[PDB]
């Protein structure tokens, strides 16, 4: 699968937020 | 000074706590891709991609570590981590540089060449990095200057989507203090050395600019 | 004649059992890799190694069917399929190409689009192996035709290293009488369709010499 | 880990005939 290296970063971080 | 050197401390422990010394870990090889530059070896990039992960995760942990950081709404906290991820990441590899044998150690050990960081996942990239490392060494940071300046990127009340951007503002202007005073402390013969470690965010800028755009390859989970 | 039928009927079996038809197969798509073109997907390739490998042992298969191949030494058969099996696979692939879709199918029924097959490692050969699909249309090929092709192709008594070229140079002469006989038989009207076919082996090798060269990536295994 | 497409076919082959 393809994906912007930032678009994979913001969502590392976004999930590791998640409650 | 007390409340300056207590900043001091707590940022050069969550440095060291979510970022091993390269004398703490044991360093190991690997034979595979060092023969020529190929445009990726999937078995380094599954590893690298695991490692890289892993180190977001610690840089989140640093993050909530640093004063004030998780007073900060989630959406700024999220926002600023978003803007300097990649920046703190590429300072974190390149302080394991050893230049006598050109290489960089991961957080677990791995230590692979320039040739095997090409293919990896530097890719087109490699050589500004490494460039990048070299140009540190001068500067010989300890943990508590690397803290400090990924402390300072990191919290930038200019990011852009900020809620609260002075809320961000107020907690950088001790950071700074932190490292202006720790530095001319530490090498009061170099006066120069602060503006320096500064300006290598810029550095820093100009390679996580272009990283940041790569179409990148991943597995289907 | 009925040396020639025989041999037609036992090559087009070999062919045809080694090799699905594309209205034999369920065919399947994705939307993964589709919306650019990439050095390499990590996901296609996978897929794409993985059915590549099955391809050349179904090619293996394939040549121990044609009559005399496996008579001849070990070294000989290893050095055969060595010099070929990459040519094979081009054509098997293009036999597999969808015009209205710029489609090509697996043998498993996978069907990728042009920028999905560079991903999946056709990469800079991409559209030179597509532009050799295309030109394949024209020659409304039957399996008998491409069976007999990929014989022709292999049975080579001119490859470097043959321990015996006599013996193979043999059995190459009743495979080019059997598709002269049948490509004029089955199309009376266009008397230049056999020395057109034979010349798509030149084809075939002006991609796998570039094919043959490329240092590919692997899991190690 | 890197192979020339070449040597990896070869291999492929030669494992086949193996006995
Ligand atoms: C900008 C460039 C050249 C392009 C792309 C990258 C990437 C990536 C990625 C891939 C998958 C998931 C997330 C990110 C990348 C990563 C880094 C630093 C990485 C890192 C790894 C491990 C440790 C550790 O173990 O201590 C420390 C630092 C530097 C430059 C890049
Ligand atoms: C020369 C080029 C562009 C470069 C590289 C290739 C490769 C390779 C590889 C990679 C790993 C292991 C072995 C070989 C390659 C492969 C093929 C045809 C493949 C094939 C696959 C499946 C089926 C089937 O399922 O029916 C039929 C045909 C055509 C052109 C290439």
């Amino acid at each position: 699968r393809l994906i912007t290296l930032a678009d994979h970063i913001c969502q590392i971080i976004t999930q590791d937020f998640a409650r | 000074t007390p409340e300056v050197g207590e900043l001091i401390e707590k940022v050069r422990k969550a440095h060291q706590e979510t970022f091993p010394a390269l004398c703490q870990l044991g360093k190991y090889t690997t034979n595979n891709s060092s023969e020529q530059r190929v445009s990726l070896d999937i078995d380094l990039w599954d590893k690298f991609s695991e490692l890289s992960t892993k180190c977001i995760i610690k840089t989140v942990e640093f993050a909530k570590q640093l004063p004030g950081f998780t007073t900060l709404t989630i959406a700024d906290q999220i926002t600023l981590l978003k803007a300097a991820c990649l920046d703190i990441l590429i300072l974190r590899i390149c302080t394991r540089y050893t230049p006598e044998q050109d290489t960089m150690t991961f957080s677990d050990g791995l230590t692979l060449n320039r040739t095997q960081m090409h293919n990896a996942g530097f890719g087109p990239l490699t050589d500004l990095v490494f460039a990048f490392a070299n140009q540190l060494l001068p500067l010989e940071m300890d943990d508590a200057e690397t803290g400090l300046l990924s402390a300072i990127c990191l919290i930038c009340g200019d990011r852009q989507d900020l809620e609260q951007p002075d809320r961000v503002d107020m907690l950088q202007e001790p950071l700074l203090e932190a490292l202006k005073v720790y530095v001319r402390k530490r090498r009061p013969s170099r006066p120069h050395m602060f503006p320096k470690m500064l300006m290598k965010i810029t550095d820093l800028r100009s390679i996580s600019a272009k990283g940041a755009e790569r179409v990148i390859t991943l597995k289907m989970e």
